[PDB]
DNA sequence: AAGAGAGTGAGGACGAACGCGCCCCCACCCCCTTTTATAGCCCCCCTTC
DNA sequence: GAAGGGGGGCTATAAAAGGGGGTGGGGGCGCGTTCGTCCTCACTCTCTT
């Protein structure tokens, strides 16, 4: 009884039909990305480009691109080189 | 190379390892020949994901107790199909699924892509994909698979005697020579020929159990059994003892 | 959100209105209005006209109005030209092609119509550095001379040795 | 003819170097969607008893 | 509640579009150990006294 023959394994074909309903992040007008980027950045002085994501809730590329004409990454030595939100 | 004998064919001789002219006796070369090696008498990325992809097919094969050779015979495929990339963009965990499927079809041993997937985190689907790339990239074929491919595996892991395997390959061969079965996949034609079989000895097997071995839906064999319930006595074999009679078997 | 969610959207506003073409200057509450920033806090109103609007190097502050920054910012071939040779007189250094790109719009044809008065350097991340062409003294030799001069390794020598060829052949 | 300082042998704590990762960013590909005929397979839901 | 049937979905097949997301291959630097340099001290000579 092990093994036994299945067209796809039941993880897979729920995570599958999760981001089916989900979907792919849109593309969001600059001025909305801009104005909750700039909102979230009273909360926290820096943030992670990944954890930016997450709550910008944009492409990546494209979120890379809007960060990159304001935004600025700086080195620190304690982690990484991380992103800041203060374009100065 | 006698210097008598232009182009003379020197007998390799194993006494001391040299080769001596065929018909003077002259040794062309003191011990050269080398009779006991010839007579039996810091990880590249290519190198590591070969060596990842190799471990997941060892780990795929135990699931399904495959023997070693066709563990080699997929692990050639795999470096055959992964220096051609073709599939460099398919995950290497399909290639190596689609390349054991393509090993035990080479083999003579076909696993249903079913059986293939459940030892594999690749879903069926990607497993075919991967499948057919394979064969263009490798410009090979695989001979087309038959119900009597999986009697024995069906039927052993159903616990069934081997008359019952020897009356349902009997059945799903000639259902296929009836063409009773037109288009139906060799696979849901084998499952319900255990049951026909299974159903007419002791040890009877419901249709639930026939399907989660062979991977076929108890819809699937219901469809199929239907279509070669009609000619029945035709299929079984001569020399077949019935526990219950032809004439009495399930009709559905 | 609250002092820093609605300075911005009065820095991008103006950034559009001037492509437009619009150089009129515009007042503190004109710009509040079209930013749907009519209820901004009153002591942000201060603020943004006593730090932010005179401080940003894009605010020109005109009859006691404010007005985007066109004239910093190169949007002429002379002024390309005029840019660059002051960073020369005064060494100040480059200047990135991105940073020319986004100041002048369709910069190519500036850029292009320059010719060589313009060095581009290109960094490892495919960015170009301009510099000042200085005419004044130029020289070059062919291929051949230039690989040759490799050719002659001269760190490979110590400075005693260097020296002694000097007397060796009598100079 | 006798004091502090020192040579020498000798033991103990600390900084730069060396690895040795764990995390990250940039190509590259795949997937998404739409249409259509085809047939088998399979799953969800409804209905009969 | 068990079982059969009806309706609906998945799959391959081509082809194009534009772009988000996953993944592999390199690049980047922080933190747990290791050795030589630096620094401290017990037992005898020496310049100054
Ligand atoms: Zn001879």
């Amino acid at each position: 009884t092990n093994y036994k023959p299945v067209a796809n394994h039941q993880y897979n074909i729920e995570y599958e039909r999760k981001k089916k309903e989900d979907g792919k992040r849109a593309r969001a007008d600059k001025q909305h990305v801009l104005d909750m980027l700039f909102s979230a950045f009273e909360k926290h002085q820096y943030y992670n480009l990944k954890d930016l994501v997450d709550i910008t809730k944009q492409p990546v590329v494209y979120l890379k691109e809007i960060l990159k004409e304001i935004g600025v990454q700086n080195v620190k030595g304690i982690h990484k080189n991380t992103w800041e939100l203060k374009p100065e | 190379t006698c210097p008598n004998h232009p182009d003379a064919i020197l007998v390799e001789d194993y006494r001391a390892g040299d080769m001596i002219c065929p018909e003077c006796g002259l040794v062309v070369g003191d011990r050269v020949i080398d009779v006991g090696s010839e007579w039996r008498t810091t990880m590249s990325s290519s190198d590591r994901a070969m060596m990842n992809a190799f471990k997941e097919i060892t780990t795929m094969a135990d699931r399904i107790n495959l023997p070693r050779n066709i563990v080699d015979r997929t692990n050639n495929l795999f470096k055959q199909v992964y220096e051609q990339k073709s599939l460099k963009g398919r995950a290497n965990d399909a290639i190596a699924s689609a390349c054991l499927y393509i090993a035990c079809r080479q083999e003579g041993v076909p696993r249903t892509f079913k059986e293939i997937c459940a030892v594999s985190r690749i879903s069926k689907k990607e497993i075919g994909r991967c499948f057919k790339l394979i064969l263009k990239a490798l410009e090979t074929s695989v001979d087309l698979i038959t119900t009597g491919d999986f009697m024995s595996r069906f039927c052993s892991n159903l616990c069934l005697p081997k008359q019952v395997q020897m009356a349902a390959t009997h059945i799903a061969r000639k259902a296929v020579e009836l063409d009773l079965v037109p288009g139906r996949s060799p696979i849901s034609v084998a499952a319900a020929a255990i049951y026909m079989a299974s159903q007419a000895s002791a040890e009877k097997r419901t249709q639930k159990e026939i399907g989660d071995i062979a991977g076929v839906a108890d819809v699937t064999i219901r469809q199929s059994y239907r279509l070669i319930y009609p000619r029945a006595p035709d299929l079984f074999p001569t020399d077949f003892k019935f526990d219950t009679p032809v004439d009495k078997l399930p009709q559905l | 959100g609250y002092k820093f969610g609605v300075l911005a959207k009065i820095v991008n506003y103006m950034k559009t209105r001037h492509q437009r073409g619009d150089t009129h200057p515009l007042t503190l509450d004109e710009i509040l209005d079209e930013t749907q920033h009519l209820d901004i806090g009153l002591k942000q109103k201060q603020w943004l006209m006593t730090e932010a609007l005179v401080n940003n190097p894009k605010i020109e502050v005109i009859d006691g109005k404010y007005a985007f920054k066109p004239k910093y910012n190169v949007r002429d071939k002379k002024a390309l030209l005029r840019l660059l040779d002051q960073h020369d007189q005064r060494g100040l250094g480059g200047i990135l092609l991105e940073d020319i790109e986004e100041a002048l719009p369709n910069s190519q044809k500036a850029v292009k119509a320059l010719g060589d008065q313009i060095l581009f350097v290109n960094r490892p991340d495919k960015k170009k550095i301009l510099f000042f062409n200085d005419k004044s003294c130029q020289f070059s030799v062919d291929e051949e001379f230039q690989k040759l001069w490799r050719s002659v390794t001269v760190d490979s020598m110590d400075e005693e040795k260097i020296e002694e060829y000097l007397k060796r052949q009598g100079i």
